[PDB]
RNA sequence: GUAUGUCUAAAGUUAUGCUCUUAUUUACUAACAA
């Protein structure tokens, strides 16, 4: 579907590129 | 005497390859072929694609098929299984039509005995040893029986051993009940019910010892 | 006597295709309004079974009497299981090119599965070719 | 002969199965603590001048001719 | 081969009888080699028809060099 | 003919069939003894295993009516063969 | 007293809730999207459980590939994001109950105890502890820092395809393909109620939010249920909708099913009312079965819907913010009274 | 109503208290001593009496009793349950059995 | 030749068209010989 406000996606990698968690360690300073 | 398979496909060894494709179908072609002592694994399924299969036809072409089958001569030039595939007929057929169009029996008694023997015996060797074992053991066991009887009649009276339990927790289910679930609790009253068919167990066993 | 024993590469795909036949089985009783016995849900995984086997082939699977839910069904999970097949497939032989630590068994396995997929393939070239001219 | 699978072990009997108390590998307590959240010559010539299918993707075409010869 | 060396003249014979006549053949079978990069296809012809095609490819090459 | 109708017209032959020819409770133990004809059990018995037995003879004529190798392929194909 | 009950029916209004578009579509995966779940701290990303058995994380607002994560081996059949504590739990068929952490996107504890392929984790909200059950017919509950098997809720007599747990005390609904629900005295170890009204597999169950119930679903019927005395609340007109896969609800009682036909339903919550049937799409290679959505769940917000469809499409669905109850309206309610439920 | 939250600790703590129990249980059972240390009087009549644990021997099995035993589970279903659907199809319901 | 699986290993539980004769095949089997 080229025409449709459907918006597709083919994805294929990462952006965060297994490093960066997916959630944060809160901390103090 | 032991050679390189081939020659001529007699109607007999026909009918017993077809008779094995019923049984075995159209993708074990090796045993199909063992079937048969004289002619290959190779042979036996090119003939059931080629000539023995029914899915195929070998009526004549009427005069639109005709025109249909020389015209893709014309267009395909003797991709002669391709042109087979558009007729919808087998190849080697089709080929002969255009080409018209342009101008002992107890070695075969042997085998089918064999056949049959094979086709009628359906089961691995653990089928049969187990049916052997079973059979084996139900003679066994009424032997044990005429020795015990024969003790009786004699005066000796010799309880059955029981079987060789295999493990510590293995069951005998005549010692006790086997997993007694009992009833849902009674509702309406069941002691008459109880008694009548205690007294109907007492009784059978009494004519059982009788018997 | 909990002995459960983990998956491992060695049973992984016996395994998978329990869990599979599970599935599918559960979704025609879920479908099926009959609510029909158990010997009545073996004709319907070994019809499944035949099914896969076709689909290895690249011989179609069309059998008469079946009602079209089911059949549909079937060719999902048969699209699920073939899409697993040949990812798994591209992942070993790019494996093997590597040079990694792979099953003989595996290796032949592969080889194999690779073949019937080009095979299936090829013969889908020549489809296309026969379909909309040369 | 050998038959299919249809009604899984339910580990409803290995609850009323009596405990082994043998120690397993992984059991040994690892990751203890929990976290959590904030919150001229070339006119000479002849001629001069997505599909959700595994088996019919570019990738896959592409790879089948690669690894065949 | 065996009989082809027995027999050449009548081997020759057979040999082209078939070429003008025979235009269906047996099925080939196929297996892949493995050569751990990418595996090559292996066409098996039946026997006799591979006779053939051998005198044919040899005769052809005599035939196209000399030509 | 699903089970729901099958059962409703089973249950009214078997009322053709019987068109042929007290409560005491001890609160206490909640033991309901309903005393009622021993003959009626007893013809309710011989009935239905009467019944049963018509049944089961039934399928023994079926059985003995007669492209096959085994007992069972060839109903196998006669299960093929009804479709 | 049918007549009654009917009439009463006819007198109230079931709400006009906003139409469903379809709003993104993520050909992410290589396998069907059996499991997907959605972060329930933050709303920014919702991972998504493959048959690959390569679960991804996606981002909502852009819809990217976030980031892979491959620990089992065979279709991870369901995960679940803690909000409590910031641990992917997730199970295969493999029968593994690996528990990822995402403070280092690398799993730290698995589960080993689960005789068959687990199909779902659920995770204690006010504990830490958490449930699971598969093909055992049997919902294990797992202490976490300790990884040992605290009780095992043995009942079911079939395979226990989805379980909630839930605060109170009925801490745990399972729901079985056994054409049951059971709801728990888990310190008992025992069911304290057990609700059967489905005549097939009770394959997709869901926790209302704001409610405290609990809809579950059979191969039509979609009956929505009030745990606290262990008591029916509304059967809905779910008559002749496929098979449900799954039911996630909304925050503001939109009751969601997935069909095995394909068909988008919508359901509200509070009354039955079907006011919204949507055909899903599938992608341009797939046949005409695939298009099936094998799970689905809503964010925090519950104005975006996702689903793991088998088209290897992960779809998402928004409300429609120029819709009325003139512009779209629901599909004109009718309790259908033919021998029904209502 | 959705529960409250006082009542929701109530159950916290009860199931709370129950499963550290059952895990400080599976812990001091189990031989590995390793994990000891993550463990977190009666009368039999009108009569009374003093109950004692004598520390046994650290060589001698610590629970000599148990040996992996199979045992069959007796279901206990002593009260009876209902399996109750609501529908009637016969148009339908006959129709579809020749297709299904 | 093996896995493997059965077997034995001794003490008395108190009741009143055929039969026949042969010669030949083929198959299978054979830790038996060549």
């Amino acid at each position: 579907e080229v025409e449709v406000l459907m918006e597709t996606k083919n994805t294929q990698s990462p952006q965060t590129p297994l490093v960066e968690p997916v959630t944060e360690r809160t901390k103090l300073q | 005497p032991i050679y390189v398979k081939g020659g001529v496909w007699t109607n007999v060894e026909d009918q017993i390859l077809k008779a094995a494709v019923q049984k075995y179908g159209t993708h074990q072609w090796s045993k199909v072929a063992s079937l048969l002592q004289k002619k290959t694994a190779r042979q036996s399924e090119l003939r059931w694609n080629e000539y023995l299969n029914p899915k195929l036809n070998f009526t004549e072409f009427s005069k639109e098929e005709d025109a249909q089958l020389l015209d893709l001569a014309r267009e395909l030039p003797n991709q002669w299984r391709t042109i087979a595939d558009m007729m919808a007929r087998p190849a080697q057929v089709c080929v002969e039509r255009y080409n018209r169009l342009l101008e002992l029996e107890d070695e075969e008694k042997e085998m089918l005995a064999e056949a049959r023997a094979r086709l009628l015996n359906t089961q691995g060797k653990k089928a049969t040893r187990k049916i052997r074992e079973r059979m084996l053991e139900e003679s066994k066991r009424i032997a044990e029986l005429q020795k015990r009887r024969e003790l009786k009649q004699a005066g000796i009276n010799v309880a059955i051993k029981k079987p060789k339990k295999k493990y510590g927790t293995d069951i005998d289910y005549n010692e006790d009940i086997v997993y007694e679930q009992a009833p849902m609790p009674g509702i309406y009253d069941t002691s008459t019910e109880d008694r009548q068919i205690k007294k109907k167990f007492e009784q059978f066993e009494r004519k059982v010892n009788r018997k | 006597n909990e002995i459960v024993k983990t998956t491992t590469k060695q049973r992984l795909d016996a395994y998978y295709d329990l869990e599979l036949r599970n599935s599918v089985m559960d979704d025609i009783l879920e479908m099926m309004p009959e609510s029909i016995r158990q010997k009545k849900a073996r004709t319907i995984l070994q019809h499944l079974s035949e099914a896969w086997r076709c689909w290895k082939a690249n011989i179609p699977w069309d059998v008469p009497g079946m009602p079209a839910p089911i059949k549909k069904i079937i060719e999902r999970y048969i699209k699920s299981k073939a899409d697993a097949w040949v990812s798994a497939a591209h992942y070993n032989r790019e494996r093997i090119k590597r040079g990694a630590h792979v099953e003989k068994t595996m290796v032949k396995k592969n080889l194999g599965r690779l073949t019937r997929l080009w095979i299936k393939n090829e013969q889908e070239r020549q489809r296309q070719i026969q379909k909309n001219g040369p | 002969s050998h038959r299919p699978q249809l009604e899984a072990r339910s580990g409803a009997k290995a609850a009323a199965y009596t405990p082994t108390g043998i120690e397993h590998a992984r059991l040994l307590p690892g990751h203890t603590t929990l976290k959590y959240r904030k919150f001229s010559w070339r006119k000479g010539t002849a001629f001069g001048r997505y599909i959700n299918d595994m088996t019919k993707s570019e990738y896959h075409q592409e790879f089948l001719h690669k690894h065949v010869r | 081969i065996e009989e082809a060396y027995d027999n050449p003249h009548d081997t020759l014979n057979r040999i082209k009888k078939y070429l003008l006549t025979q235009r269906v053949f047996k099925p080939v079978d196929i297996t892949m080699m493995e050569n751990y990069q990418n595996i090559s296809p292996v066409y098996s012809v039946d026997p006799l028809e591979k006779i053939t095609d051998a005198y044919l490819d040899q005769y052809l090459w005599y035939e196209a060099d000399q030509r | 003919i699903s089970y729901d109708q099958l059962a409703k017209l089973s249950y009214e032959k078997t009322l053709r069939n019987l068109a042929t020819q007290k409560v005491q409770k001890d609160t206490k133990t909640g033991k309901i003894t309903i005393a009622d004809d021993d003959k009626l059990v007893n013809k309710l018995a011989v009935s239905l295993q009467s019944e049963s037995k018509k049944r089961y003879e039934a399928r023994k004529r079926q059985m003995q009516n007669a492209s096959f190798i085994n007992d069972k392929n060839k109903q196998f194909n006669e299960k093929l063969s009804r479709e | 007293l049918i007549v009654n009950r009917y009439e009463k029916l006819l007198s109230q209004r079931p709400e006009w809730h906003a139409p469903w578009k379809l709003s993104r579509v993520i050909n992410g995966h290589l396998g069907w999207v059996r499991c997907v779940a959605i972060d329930p701290v933050d709303n920014e990303w919702f991972i998504t459980g493959s048959n690959d058995t390569t679960m991804k994380v996606w981002d909502l607002a852009t819809g990217k590939l976030k980031t892979t994560l491959a620990g089992h081996v065979m279709t991870v059949r369901d995960v679940a994001v803690s909000d409590r504590h910031p641990y992917l739990f997730s199970v295969s068929e493999d029968k593994t109950v690996k528990c990822w952490d995402l403070e280092k996107n690398q799993i730290i504890r698995d589960y080993y105890g689960h005789l068959s392929g687990v199909r779902t984790v659920s995770i204690h909200p006010t504990l830490d502890l958490i449930a699971t059950a598969g093909r055992d017919s049997v919902i294990k509950l797992w202490d976490m820092r300790t990884r040992i098997p605290v009780i095992t809720l043995v009942g079911h007599k079939g395979p226990i395809n989805q379980v909630q747990c839930t605060p109170v005390d009925p801490q745990v609904v399972s729901s079985s393909t056994d054409a049951t629900v059971r709801l728990w005295d888990v310190v008992a170890g025992k069911t304290m109620k057990v609700l059967t009204h489905h005549k097939r597999s009770v394959r997709a169950t869901a926790l209302h939010p704001k409610e405290f119930s609990v809809a579950s679903a059979c191969t039509d019927d979609i009956r929505s249920w009030g745990l606290a005395e262990g008591s029916l609340l509304t059967n809905f007109e779910s008559e002749k909708t496929g098979i449900i896969n799954t039911l996630s609800i909304n925050q503001d009682d939109v009751l969601f099913a997935g069909g095995d036909n394909g068909v988008l339903s919508f359901y509200d919550y509070k009354s039955g009312h079907k006011y919204q049937s949507l055909a899903t799409r599938e992608m341009v290679g797939s046949l005409e079965g695939e298009r099936s959505v094998l799970c689905s769940t809503f964010d925090k917000t519950g104005l975006r819907l996702i689903t793991g469809e088998a088209d290897k499409s992960i779809k998402i669905w928004k409300q429609d913010e120029t819709a009325t109850k003139e512009s779209e309206p629901g599909l004109a309610w009718n309790p259908n009274l033919s021998a029904k439920r209502f | 109503p959705l529960p409250t939250k006082a009542e929701i600790q109530e159950c916290t703590a009860r199931t709370k208290s129950y499963i550290q129990r059952l895990v400080n249980a599976k812990l001091a059972n189990s031989n590995n001593r390793a994990s000891s240390r993550y463990v977190t009087l009666l009368l039999n009549n009108s009569h009374h009496i003093e109950v004692v644990s004598k520390q046994m021997d650290p060589l001698l099995p610590r629970f000599v009793g148990k040996k992996a035993r199979k045992v069959v589970a007796p279901t206990e279903n002593d009260e009876v349950v209902p399996v109750l659907h609501m529908d009637g199809s016969n148009d339908r319901g006959e129709a579809d059995p020749n297709e299904w």
